[PDB]
Parts: C-alpha cells; structure tokens; sequence
C-alpha cells in the first residue's frame, strides 16, 4: 500500500522485552571471521601494566639449557681489569 | 528550520543515468520518510517515489516504475534518487520534500517542508 | 495530534462528597489514557492508567471509567488531601496532556 | 523508591545552549525508557522527548524538533537533554519522567514516576 | 540429571540484607538462562527475576524492582540473588528454575527444571 | 500484566475417571502457556509446555489443549499419584502464575 | 582434500564412558567449527554436538545434554567427544562433520564434509 | 524443536526419468535447508545447501527449490548411481534431520 | 613510497610445488595484514589468502583451501605463498596486495596498494 | 559467498562526457565496496573505497555512490588516461570481485 | 612468621627529603614483590609504589609520581622508599605490605602481610 | 582509575547478630577484590581476597561474595572481637581503596 | 614536575633528513609511552607517531608512513623522531607529548603533558 | 578515520558569562574524547579527558559532557585567563583533532 | 592456586576390562597435567606427562587425554599389576596434586 | 622433545628439473632449522643453516626457506651430484633430526 | 653474522651545509656501533664510539645517533678538511664493517 504511513510510530514500547530468549543461540556462525581487521591496533594501551604479577614465577624451567651457545665469546673485554683487587 | 537542498542536476543525453542527492538538516532524519516530487511546466506537480524511515519499503510512480531507484543513508542524512535510462519525458524540476509536519498516524502523505529543487534536462 | 479538553474548568465540592471529572479527546484513544494529580509545589502523580487500572499505592477511592472519546474520573469520597488539579493524558497517538481541572473547596 | 532528581537549570539568554541532567535510582535504569515533560504555566503539561532503553531510538515533540537533543548513559544512570537555540517559548519547569510503572507490552507511554522538576527561564 | 540446589536461606529482620545461592549441575550452565521463582502460601507462585546466559540482561518483577539483585558466575556454575531491604511481604519459599527444557528460538520463558527450594522468612 | 484465573478451585474425581482443569487469561497469550504439578513438600514439575507439547518423561495421560484466552488440561484416567495442585503460567507477556487448582479424592 | 577419520569406537556397558576421536586434515582446522552427527538405524540422523573455531562455545542436543562433552585441539587437528554415563539408547554410528563448505556469514550449520563413521554399541 | 517430515517414504523410478523428493517442516525455516545423499555403507554427501545452491562437484542434475515449510528435491534425469536414501536437514532453528526418502529401481 | 615486488614465478608441471615471495618496503611492515590476489584472464580478479599483522590468523579462499599456505617474516619484510599440489586451474598472475590505505577499525579488507604481479604457469 | 555483476560489459564514451559504471551484489554488502582501475599491463589501482571515500591522490573527477545492493562509479569529465578496466569488490562478507567493465573511445 | 618492621619515620620540613626503610623476615624475600601503602585520616588507605621481585619494574601512584623512588636490596631483606620534594599532603602512616599470600599467577595485587607502620609528619 | 565507594558508613549490630557490608565499583572489577580489617592502633589485616577466597587463619565466620560492581562482606555471627573498620580494595585496574565502613556496638 | 623539552629544530631543504630529540624528566620514563604531535597554522593539531613503553610497537600517521621513524632510549630518558625525505608539507611545530595523565587501562591515547615544541621549516 | 568538526568557529562572551563549545565526530567515538586549551605561544593544556573527567589542577569552572557523536564543553563563569583556542580530540579510532574554536572578548 | 579433584574415589574393574579415571581442575590447566601410579609401599611412578605423552617404559596400555579443565586417564585392558592409586598433578600454575583414585578388584 | 617429519619419503626428479623437499615440526621452531646432505658412504654435509642462509661453498642452486612449523628445501636445477638423502634438523629446542628424504633418478 | 648497509653510497654537498650519513644493520646491535673516517692515503680515524659518544679530540661538529638497527651520522656544518669516506662498524656480535660512504664536493 503506497499510502501507508512511512514515519516511525513514537508510541512503540521503549522498554526492554523480558520475553526475549535468554538462551544462547546454537545457530550462530562457528567459523572464524576472515573479514575481521588484520591490521595492528594503534589505539591499544602503550603504558606499562602495574597489575602484572610482581612475584617470581616458580613454573620457569629449572633445568640447565642445552641450547645455550657453546662457542667462546670473542666480544668479551680483552683489556686487563683495573678493578681487580690489588691487595694480598 | 527544516532545510532541504537538492543537487545532482544538469543536462544528460537520453538513455543515460543521472543521480540526485538531497541533504536534510534541522530535524531527526532517521525518524521520518522522504519523498521525491516532479514539477513539469504545462503538467503540474507529479509524484515520483516514497521511501520508508529506514528504507524498508519503497514505492514508485507508474511513470517511473522499474527505472528510478530511491535510497537513503541515515548516517549521512541524505536522500538519493537514481534515475536510470532517462527519457525526454523526464525533463522537469525535481523536489525533495518531507512527509508531514509532525507525526500523525491517520494523516500521512502530505508535504510539509519542500526543498528549492534541482533541474534535470534530457535532450540531445 | 489529538486535542484534549476537560470540562468543567473547576469543581466545588465539600469534603466527603463525590466529584466528577470529564476528559474528552478529539479522536479515538481506545483504552490508553492516564490521569494525573498535581498539588502546588509538587510533581504530578499517576493515579489511573490504561482506562481504569489504578497505580500501586493509590487508594480504591479513585475510580476511572470510559473508552473511546469520552472518559470520566470519579472520586467516591473526597478527602482533605484530594484538593488539587487533575490532568488527562492520551498515549495511543503521540503524547498530549489536557488543560487541567481544579478541585476547590466548597 | 524510584527517585528522579533534575539539575542544570538556571537563567540563560535566548539563542544560547543549556544542558539538563536527570539522575535516576531505585530501579534497573537500563531496562526502561525515560521521558522529559515540560510544564508551562498558562498552557499545562507538554511532552518534550522520549528515548529508548538503549538509546537506539529518540523522538521529539514538534515544537522542539531539530533544536533539542535527548541522550542517556546506562553506566552512570543519568539522563541528558541538550537544549540548543532556546526561545522565549521555552520557559517552563522540565520534569524527568519514567515510562510505565512496570512492563506491559500493550500499555506504554504513561509516566509512572516523576521528578521534582527543574526550572528553566530564558530572558534578557 | 539437571540438579538445582538452593542455599543461603534463614531468618532475618526487616530492613536487613539476605543472599541466596544456587548451585547448578548436570548441564552446560553458560548456555541457558535461569530464573528465581517465589512461592508464598495463600498467594501461589510469583516470578522474581531472570538473567541471560552470559549475564548481559537482568529483569525483575515489579514488587522486587530495585531491591533485589540477581547475578551469576558461569565459572563456578552458581546463581545468586541479593535481597536488600527485605520486607514482611518477602516471606516465602524461593526456587531456582531453569528456562526451557532445550533451546527453541520461538519457545522460551517456561521453567523446565526446578530446584528443591529454600525458605526465607523475615520477622522480629 | 496478565492476571491468570482458574475454575473450579477444587475438583473431586475418583481414580479412573476423567478430570478437566480450566485456565483463563485476561488477554490473549497465543500459544505460550505451561502447566505445573506440585505435590506437598515437592517443587513444581513441568507437565506441558507451549500449548500442547509434553515435557520429556510425562506419560501420555496428560493432554493440554487450547489457545488465546481459553485453556484446559485433561487427565484421561487419573492414578493415585495424579492428585495434586496444578498451576497455569503464561509467558507470552511477563511471567505470571495462576492461583492453583487442587485435585483430591472423591 | 578434506579427510576426516574417526577412531576410539568399540563395545561398552551401560553406565560407562567412551572417548571418540576425530583426525582432520586437508584444510585449516582452526578456522572452522566441527559437529558430531549420530545415525541410528530406524531413527535416522540426529545432531549431537558442535564446537566453535577456537572452542569458546559448545552446544549439545537435548538427549545428550550433560552427559556428552565435546573438545578440540587446534595444535593436533583433533576433535574429541567424551561420552560419560552411556545408555543403550546411544548405540549408533557417530560421524565427524565439518561445518560449511566455505565461510559464509549468513549460511552456516550444514555439514560440508563427513567422516567415514565409527560404531559405538552399548550392550551387556 | 522443529520436526522434519519427508513424503513419500519410498519412490520407485526407472533410470532416465525425473524423480521428485519432498520435505516438510512443522515451522518455517525460511531458506536454510540442506539435502544429503547416503548410499549403503557410505557417509552422507552434501548435495544442496541453503535452499537451491549446489555443492561443488555435484552435477547440475540435482535441482532443489522451495522456501518456508515446503521443500522439494528434483533429479532431472536419474542415472544408475543416483539410487540412494536422501535426508533433509534444517539449520534455521537447531539441527533436525528428516526420516529419509529411499529411491529404488522400478 | 610503497613498493611491492614479487618473485618465485615461472612454469611448473601439475602436481608440483611452487613458492612465491613478495618483498615489501616503504611502510611499517609488521603493522599491516597482507593479501594475495589472483588474476586469471577470462575469469577476472580473484582473492587467494590473507595473513594477520603478526601471522596469528590465516584465511584462504575455497578454491585454494588445503593446498596453499601463506606466511610472513616481519624481520625480512617479505610475504610468502607456498603453492603445493598445483593444478592447471592455478595459471594466473599473482599480486601482492596490502590491506587498506591506513588503519581504520571499521574499514578494512580493500587492497589499497598492489605489487606489479608475478606469472605462474602450470602446464606440461 | 556474494556474486557481483557489472553492467554494461563495455561502455563507449568520447573524452569530455560523463561515464557511469554500475555494480550490483546478490546480497547486501552495506557500505563496504571498493573500486579498482587496471590499465593494460599494469596492476589495479584503488580509486574509491568504502562506498564513496576517495583514495589519496585520486582526482575529484571519480565520484562513488550507492549502498546495499546497487552501486555506481561516476566519472565527471573523462580524460584520455582514464581508459581502462574497472573492477568492483565487496569486502563485507568474504572477498569477491566483479567481472570488470571496459571503457573505450567512441 | 612474616614480620615487617618499618623505620626512618619522623618529622621533616616541606620540600626536604626523607627515606623510609622496611625490614622483612620470615620468608624468601627475593621471590615476592613489595608495596608501600599510605593511610591519611579522613581520606583512607592509599597506594604509593610497587617493586618487582628483582627490582626490574617500579610503578608509582599519580600523587607520588616523580617524587617518590622505591628500591629494594635482596641481600639485606630491606625495602626503601626515598621521598623527595615532600609536601603537606604527604603526611600519613606508611605501611610496608607484601604482595599476595602465596604465588598465584592469576591473582596478585592484594597485600597479604602488612607492617606495623611508621608516621611521617610534614609541617613547620 | 577506579572509584571505590562503601555503604553504609556505619552499621549498628549486636554480638551474635549477622552484619553485612557493601562495596561498589565505578566500573567493572570482575573477581579481583580484597577485604581488609583494621582495628584501632593496628595495621589492616587481609580477611578475603579474590572475591570470596579466605586468607589462611581467618575464621569461616567471614563470608564474601559478589562480582563485577557489587561486592559484599557478610559476618555470620559477629563476635566481640569483630568490631573494627573494614576496607574494600580492587586490584584489577590500579590499586584503589574504599573509604571504609565501621561496625560498632548497638 | 614533569618537564618535556625538545631540540633538533632548524631549517632544512626538501628531500633532506632532520632528527628531533625530546628530553623527559619528572616521571618514570620507561613506564609510559610518548607521542609526537604536529601543529601547522591553517591546519591545526595533527598526530604523527606513537611508541610503546619499551619501544616494542610504533604506529605512524598516514601522511608520515614510511618517512618518519620514532625511537626511544629508556636509559637516557630521551625521545627521538627521525624525519627522512622531508617535503614542503611538513612545515610545522612538533610537540613531545606523554600519553595519559596516569595508567587507566580503558582510557589511553590522550596527551596529558606536553612540551614547548620546536619549529621545523622546509623550504629553499 | 573519524573526521572531527567544531561549531561555532568563534564565540564572543563577556567575562562572568557562560560559554559553550560544541564538538561533533563523523562516526561514533563512544566515550573517548578529550579537550585541550592552547594560549598564544603556549603548548596545549589537557582540561577534560575521556568524556567528562577533569585533569588535575583544572578548576571546577570547566565542565565537559557528551557521548557518541555530540560533545560539548561548558565554561560556567568564564574568567579573564580562559580566553584561548580549544581543541577537540578523539582517540577511540586513531588520533584526530578538531579544527579548533577560539573564545574572544565580547 | 588450583584445587584438583578426581572422580570417582574408587573404581572396580575385573582384569581384561577397561578402567577410566577422571581428573578435574578448578581453573584452566591447558596441557600441563601428569598422572602418577603409586603401589602400596612404593613411590609414585610417572605414567603420563603433558596431557597425553607417555613416559619411557610405560606400556601402550595407559592412554591419557583431555585438555583445559577436563582430563581423563584410560586403561584399555587392565592386568593384575595395574591395581594401585593414581594421582593427578597439574604444573601449569604451582604444583598441586589430586586426592588419588584407587583401582580395586571386583 | 620435537619430532621431525619429512614428506614425501622419496622424490623422483630427472636432471635439469626442480626438486622440492618438505620438513614439518610438531611445535614451532622459529627459524632454527638446518639441512644436511648425505651421500652413500659419506658423512652429512651442511647445506643450509638458520632458515635460508647458505653454508660457505654451497652452490646458489640450493635454496631453502620456511619458518615456524613448515620448512622446505628447493633445488633449482638438480645436477647429477645432487642425488642423495637429505636430513632436517632443528636446534631451537634440543637437537633432533628428521627421517630423511631420498632423491633418485626418474 | 650481522650485515651492515650504508645509504646513499655517495652524497653531494658544498661546504657549510649539513650532511647526513645512514647505517643500517640486519639484526639488532643495541647501542654498540662505531663510526670511522678514512681519508685517501691514511688509516681510518675513530670519530664516534658507543652510539653517540665522541672520541677525545673530535670536534662537536661530528654528531652520531641511533640504536638497534637504525644509525645515523650527522655533521652540523660540513667543512673542507673532513671530506673522506666513512665506515660503520658493529661490535656487539662479531666485528663487521659497512661498505663505506663518501662525501664529495657539489
């Protein structure tokens, strides 16, 4: 009907309808969304987080690492240390 | 101060497509439906199309059925009318006018606020 | 939208008497109409909503009736605190109030 | 105890802007829609605007169409009415009112609760 | 085996605060919405509150609007009902109820599974 | 919201007979209505949901029917265990219960 | 070449537990959600469970709600289904089915690729 | 939830002729309905998804149509390999399958 | 000055593997997600794969799902595409395209900047 | 996903006039639709992104418009280097391209 | 027996420097992070600074940023707070508080063990 | 950061009577909230941490609950030594305390 | 007393490189991220670049992408901005700005504390 | 990203009067919008941050409010030192500034 | 940290039958969970580490599985020496054990 | 620790053709993966170290790549001397080798 | 190890202007990078060591900066006696030099 009212009815119910289904929908798409933004977010928080745990972590690996470099380090200081103890 | 400004006018050849844009300000745009009105010298005012508040239902006139497309963008407060396959009978002044001064459920379809209009000429 | 008028403008009733208030709409409002009580220096209070239903905390002394374009509000036994001005609202089409009818001591 | 308190009133010159605030407590604010009601002595009570529960839809009276802006924030339980381009017709007491005492799907639009009202006068 | 167990009942004085807890097991807790149902002798059963699956929306009855707060924690599978400013009219048995036997989009709002209930009485 | 009423308050039927319980709503609730059975000392149990659908585990003895404002619950041939108080709930608009209809010995 | 191979079937007694596994290859496993479909002769096919791409949400059928637990491991491309408290009604063929042929936002919930099936029988 | 019915239970057609299978839903599922083909000893194979969209690798022989509660699957010219049992699924509300329609030799 | 150059092109036989590499310069490489876009004459432009900024998520087209593999090294500013199990349908020019002109949260997925393209021919 | 079609396949305009290219999607893509221009032997160039926003460096001659399922690409007064193929992409759901439209000398 | 003994308190003039020392015993000092907490009558408890287990990271409140310097020395089981540019707002009792009762990865930031406290008064 | 408010400021309770305390946060805090007890002349003592977990050595008399922006501390049978001022802390975003609520003799 | 002072200003020819430095004092430098803000007469304030607290992440504006490079030295409390391939459009006053007044996880990206700024002019 | 505009370009208010500065964003910025004050020859000063919160040291004279796409900054009783140019910044999506509004003597 | 629970406390299986043990964690543990077998008078023996990896010397009879908060240990066909008490440990956050489940003759 | 796998076991490539070998890791090894070449009767020879860097004296023919869990080795134009068995090693976590892929005549 | 690259290879300038010299390393070098100046005929001279520290006797005209992978050498007002070739060394991992860049008359 071309003569139907096109304006919105302000007399519609403005309150939230409690009879809406409170159960979560199983028909929601379970696949990952490729249309999500792949760019890094510049609006993230650049400040440090004091809420991070300040306590030492006991779950760190206590075993000696075999993947440490076994070759000698040429970048060590070749100069004789003047701060070595000069006493007897 | 309901201000409606029409644009997109000019002269185009028959068989081509032109686009008209209508910017609306001074009222809640998304709560009302807008129209398009055609004024032809020697004929008078002629209705073109109507759009709903969100564009759900669109109704066109017989003289422009199947050729003209109406659309709206509530995020920009603009009304569009895409006139494809224009003919020599389409030369007239096109008016962007809002439906009714205020909301009344039993009274809708009359035009409260009109725009200055734009001229579209179809000729060779 | 809908024009609301109330008649008479003022009513003079002694305490303990019954008071009749009339509300009329220009067009049909079906069964969507509320009544409000406003005292000097106070905000309006909801007495009757719908067409006859009474708001919580309102005594059964207040009784409204009618439908369509003719609505009436009746105070069965008016007390001392019931002297005020009463407004009529329709919310079926838009949101319009009435001019208001004042209850005055006789 | 549904308590509605208004603020932001005072004296302003015509053509300027004023902002009213309305703090609501004692009920789940985000589940209900709120109104603004205007009381002009010599005219009676006049409706101004209504906002949806989440602010999705906003409606305004014809006298204030395009000049008044209603807004809400559910994290602070407060209601805003932005009044721009005030005119000498706009002097009145403005009431913050909640819609309905409870939820009835077929019955909404009556003001279950009202605030004390803030007084706004525009003059030179 | 949908097993619902209420707890935290007892006797309090008017104007004080009481809290009821409901431990739910035998189903995926975070997939369904829960209710609280109150049974007053001489009045029957009356509804109190409802909460969404993820705790987004909360709806309360008129008689308990603004005084009772419903909440949930999907990690310990519990439903809580905080009762502030209790009154004599709030003496009854409170049941922890689940909405629907299974998911159906067009059919929700009925209590498919009830808890045994807990007694809450207020007096001096 | 919607007020729910039942009639009659009590029904006396001997085991093996047929008992019919009626539920009536002030306004139409379409096809959203549940029937609950409560035995003394026990929480209510859902028998029928929707307008006719039976909860899992309910024997075919219980049969619900009706829509709009006139509802009924039929127990074709009651055993001894079918003697209790039955509540009528509507969840089309709000969540309201009926006063309760009791079935006892004849 | 989407290849799904189930395992972990066999014979069980009622009231015991069986764990089914599903090996997936030929596609990006972590980008899709997986289902479980059960075929009982004389009853037909019926859905059992579904899991999200990252395993955030898990949905189960009415007849298996609270007894069956679905899991996934995106680092090994494996889908699991823990079946505790088995009953004789659970004797059927269990298929590992991937959701959708390709990602479509408005079209999901059909089984694009099925596995060959595994037999689980519950009898003494 | 939504119950799914297929009719007739068994369709007899000789190779080269057009065979039509029907599927009906208790409530409207719009245009979210998938068809599957199962041969003895084989897992079901997705033929049609949506309402008419055809899966990759499926010949243009299979043609589906319909919306709402009435759905049909049409085999334009059934070959020798098209003899199997076809299942109807709706994924608009839950995930429910039909009983299945078997196509056999004449 | 953003320049994208591809390499690794050539001619391979069906069933064999080819590795395309794309070099990126003129921007912060690790802040943007890169795409591979395919152009086959007679078919038009076609999308192949996408990788997040840090390579957490990778999405492939249906026609290439399970055979192609996209990766990146933010320390060398290079984008790779492993094309395993090639077929005759993969004969086309492969472009290295960057997503978006700049960061906009609600507008991403369009290819602002393209490379010159490399030719991959599959034949015997 | 969504299949994009462009009409007409080729449009013939001499330099100086107005050229319009239309793009239509099967399902609504809101306002996520980018236009690309590809010259012979060159990679495509982004002209318009979103629905109307113009890429940096693009002259104001190229004007984009439309939303939903009907989009247009408008060239105000075409020069000589604007003769190329124009592609239509939607990135609302997946990533699909149009067949391309040729603009050629009249 | 975790025992914390503050020291270094007293009376100083505004703009001068005061150094507080906190001695810890009864636990492995180097495994935990330590806090400083400020208590002013009329305002309540206030957080000041936190130091990591190895002293790598230090964080301060807004009101003490750039003026107070927290430090630790694991070889003496001591916690230090250097207070430069003291103002009249800094008078309070300062508590040495250890973070957490035991190491919990997802629960840290509460003060399991407080010191006796020391009084710092700033005036003339 | 987070503004922490406690209400009421002071509660009047007698020994053996159950006392409750309320804590409110401006924004979401989830389940990271600790309760401290400070006696006159003494440092605060950790009673509850997380949202309900009890510190070692704290009698089961003290019961905490709540999440998000509503946290409560409940003393089941308040004894003579339980008279002090209780502080509410959040450690989700920063480290902010509440003003403190004092329990006193009735 | 947080004081931010910058240097490295002057006059350079187009196509040449300039390096700005910014010294920070009065706060823990390594706990906050710093921005660069551009002000040009006739255009207003403009954002340029941001760096994380430890310099892990760097984000630049579109107009400066690939030409400017932000860096920081937490050991010397200095902020640097390398500006290669300068163009005439880069004539402006560059401010050293610190992000946020204090740590608020849900509120960051505003410049609470600014520096005086240096003038960089590109011309022949 | 988000285009920010301010209105009016300039305001003329005598000392002691109330001056209102408005700000508008092209798209929704939720509640992430700050206001800066710049005096000639001086670096901008952060007055209000987020939507309304006031930076330390800012007098209660400055009052910020608004959310979504409509923001206003209100100066209740503007003094002599409050004559400057005020900038509106959003940091919800990117980091963009408004053109700036100048407050001038009346 | 994490409280670790096992159910049931005792399982009874005949030799040759399959015995399954369950382990549940209060919070997420991911894939860091070990199973230990202790015989009377003997030290515990590591069977499974990680979530499923089997220690050297442990026969393929023992098969661990599960992730997150649900972990199961399955003995495919238990012999006579597999009668003992099985402890469940998590090392994701701290080092906590389970109470222990005993396997006994039937 | 980390289990190395290679596929296919044998590849048949004629001289002058391009040969590709694959190496896949159970968990990410970043970019620490070396390739070795062993001819019968001879010790393995280091061709590639890191992820792509070539050992000194290795012809530019040998081109490897990959990072994370997917690694490949490509021989651009295999000569007669390039017929051997190639081993994949990771040294990110421990020192584990692959089974080895043999290249033979076609 | 770490490969250093210098850009541009040669720079053209007249005495009195500012000259910029860039050094870039493949991997991070922290702050251990030295600059050397070699004129034709004699050994290079150490100008800058560390990242910015100047050797004793070097005029303040020579300015160095940068850390990590980007390094620059800037001369405030380039003079005549100092036209030479400049080398970039890293001594954090091994000892490598850059290819060297030259400053020349314009």
């Amino acid at each position: 009907d071309p003569n139907a009212n096109p304006n919105v009815d302000p007399n519609a119910n403005p309150n939230v309808d409690p009879n809406a289904n409170p159960n979560v929908d199983p028909n929601a798409n379970p696949n990952a969304n490729p249309n999500a933004n792949p760019n890094a977010n510049p609006n993230a928080n650049p400040n440090a987080n004091p809420n991070a745990n300040p306590n030492a972590n006991p779950n760190a690996n206590p075993n000696a690492n075999p993947n440490a470099n076994p070759n000698a380090n040429p970048n060590a200081n070749p100069n004789a240390n003047p701060n070595a103890n000069p006493n007897a | 101060q309901v201000q409606l400004v029409e644009s997109g006018g000019g002269v185009v050849q028959p068989g081509r497509s032109l686009r008209l844009s209508c910017a609306a300000s001074g009222f809640t745009f998304r709560n009302f439906g807008m129209h398009w009105v055609r004024q032809t010298p020697g004929k008078g005012l002629e209705w073109v199309a109507v759009i709903w508040h969100d564009g759900s239902n669109k109704f066109y006139a017989d003289s422009v059925e199947g050729r003209f497309t109406i659309s709206r963008d509530n995020s920009k407060n603009m009304i569009y009318l895409q006139m494809n396959s224009l003919r020599v009978e389409d030369t007239a002044i096109y008016y962007c006018a809002r439906d009714s001064l205020f909301y009344d459920h039993d009274n809708s379809g009359y035009y409260g606020y009109w725009g200055q209009g734009t001229l579209v000429t179809v000729s060779s | 939208q809908i024009v609301m008028t109330q008649s008479p403008a003022t009513v003079s009733v002694s305490p303990g008497e019954r008071a009749t208030l009339s509300c009329r709409a220009s067009r049909s409002v079906t069964s969507k109409l509320a009544w409000y009580q406003q005292k000097p220096g106070q905000a309006p209070r909801l007495l009757i909503y719908g067409a006859s239903t009474r708001a919580t905390g309102i005594p059964a002394r207040f009784s409204g009736s009618g439908s369509g374009t003719e609505f009436t509000l009746t105070i069965s036994s008016l007390q001392s605190e019931d002297f005020a001005v009463y407004f009529c609202q329709q919310y079926n089409n838009g949101f319009t109030f009435g001019p208001g009818t004042k209850v005055d001591f006789k």
